[PDB]
C-alpha cells in the first residue's frame, strides 16, 4: 500500500522444552552383578578319608 | 573405569574455564586469562598499577 511494503504477523511456539544433551562414560564395571553372584556360590566339594576305610 | 573417570575431570575443568571465555565475548569484554598481556607492558612503559585500568 503506498510506497510501504506490510507483512504479516508471525504466531509464536507457546511453550519449549529443554532436553541437553550428555556425555557418554560408558563404564563397564557396573551392571556386572551376575559376575559377583557366580563369585559368591563356590561351592567347593570336600569328602573326609579315612571315614570310609 | 577408573582410568577413564580421571580424564573426565580435566574435560570438565576446561568447559568451565571455556564457559567463561564464551560469556566474555559475548559481553564485549576480554579475558584476560587467555591472552598474554605481558608483551605490552614493555612496548609502552607503564606501572603495575596503571596496566590494571
Ligand atoms: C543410559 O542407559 C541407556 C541404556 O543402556 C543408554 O542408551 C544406550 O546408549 C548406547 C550408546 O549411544 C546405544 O548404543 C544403545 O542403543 C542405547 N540403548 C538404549 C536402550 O537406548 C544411555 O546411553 C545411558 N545414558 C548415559 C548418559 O550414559
Amino acid at each position: 500500500c503506498f510506497g510501504v511494503t506490510f507483512k504479516k504477523p508471525l504466531v509464536a511456539e507457546e511453550k519449549t522444552s529443554l532436553e541437553p544433551q550428555l556425555p557418554h562414560l560408558q563404564l563397564r564395571l557396573p551392571h556386572l552383578v551376575g559376575i559377583i553372584a557366580k563369585i559368591k556360590g563356590i561351592k567347593i566339594e570336600v569328602t573326609s578319608s579315612g571315614e570310609s576305610i | 573405569d577408573i582410568s577413564i573417570m580421571e580424564g573426565m575431570f580435566a574435560v570438565q575443568h576446561v568447559h568451565t574455564h571455556l564457559n567463561h571465555l564464551r560469556t566474555m565475548l559475548m559481553e564485549r569484554r576480554i579475558d584476560w586469562t587467555y591472552m598474554s598481556s605481558s608483551w605490552l607492558q614493555t612496548q609502552l612503559q607503564k606501572s603495575d598499577d596503571e596496566m590494571k585500568v
